[PDB]
């Protein structure tokens, strides 16, 4: 279950 | 006087002038590989494999 | 005098100049694999494979 | 005299002058491999494997 | 279950 | 379950 | 907001990479001048005569 | 807010790489001047009169 | 706010990378002058004469 | 009586 | 009177 | 009377 969730919310 | 496999030059870098003015640099890696900026590299592999910037998201051999 | 396989020059790499000016540098990766700036680079392999700026996104194996 | 693999120069990196002015430089890695920046590297590999700049996602060999 | 979301929603 | 969340909100 | 002879770059040298790989060199001078080799080199003169390889063999200004 | 000659950049050099695999250099000056090898120089006279890789043989102005 | 003669950069040199494998060297002087192997100088005259690299073989000035 | 001879006999 | 000879005889 | 002679006979 692999995740590799990312965000730049600027 | 013989010379077998003698005198060689062999995976070889020399007289390397390199500039690099760059005013912003940017990686974002989100899972997976980068490889960035190999500069004058050398190797020799014998009896092997021998990669130099290979880059491999993801080996996924389930089971 | 026999000279078997000598004297040789292989896989070399000289005399190399560069100048990169660049003002933005961006790399965005979301998975698989990215090589960016190989350079000036020299390789033997010997009884083997050799890459040299490969990339593979995901190698799936699945049993 | 023979030299049998003798006399030789294998792997090698001499002569290299580099400059690098960057303003700002900047990884961010969330899972996953990031190779940056190799300079100048010299191996030599024998009955061996060998890399000099891989990356890898992740190996996910499950049972 | 591999999963790579990325946004960068500015 | 491998889990990698990240998040730069500004 | 005036910038009189401000936000200027006058006179300037950058981002030069050079390699020079010579076997043999030699220089013989017998009386008068020899200038050889200038490089990335940056001046500003003001009020006055700027020479940079400027090679004279004699002034001879008897009497 | 006037900026009067500031915010200036002059005779300036920078991000210079050299390389030089020289492998014999000979200089035989008899009589006179031998100016050999300036790299990345900078200068900024003011009222004055600048040279940088200047050469005279022999100035010879008797009486 | 004035900035008068402000915010400058004049007589500058930075980010110098340099490699000089030379394997000999050989300066012969009879009489005269010699300059030989000037690397990143910087000067700032003001109200004079400013040279940097400059040879004159023989000055004569008899009465 | 500027003179500036030169010679290179080999 | 300048004199500059010079000579590489071999 | 400058004299700036030079040999290198080999």
């Amino acid at each position: 279950g692999v995740v590799a969730a990312a965000e730049k919310t600027k | 006087v013989l010379y077998v496999g003698s005198k060689t030059k062999e995976g070889v870098v020399h007289g390397v002038a390199t500039v690099a003015e760059k005013t912003k640099e940017q990686v974002t890696n989100v899972g997976g590989a980068v490889v960035t900026g190999v500069t004058a590299v050398a190797q020799k592999t014998v009896e092997g494999a021998g990669s130099i910037a290979a880059a491999t998201g993801f080996v996924k051999k389930d089971q």
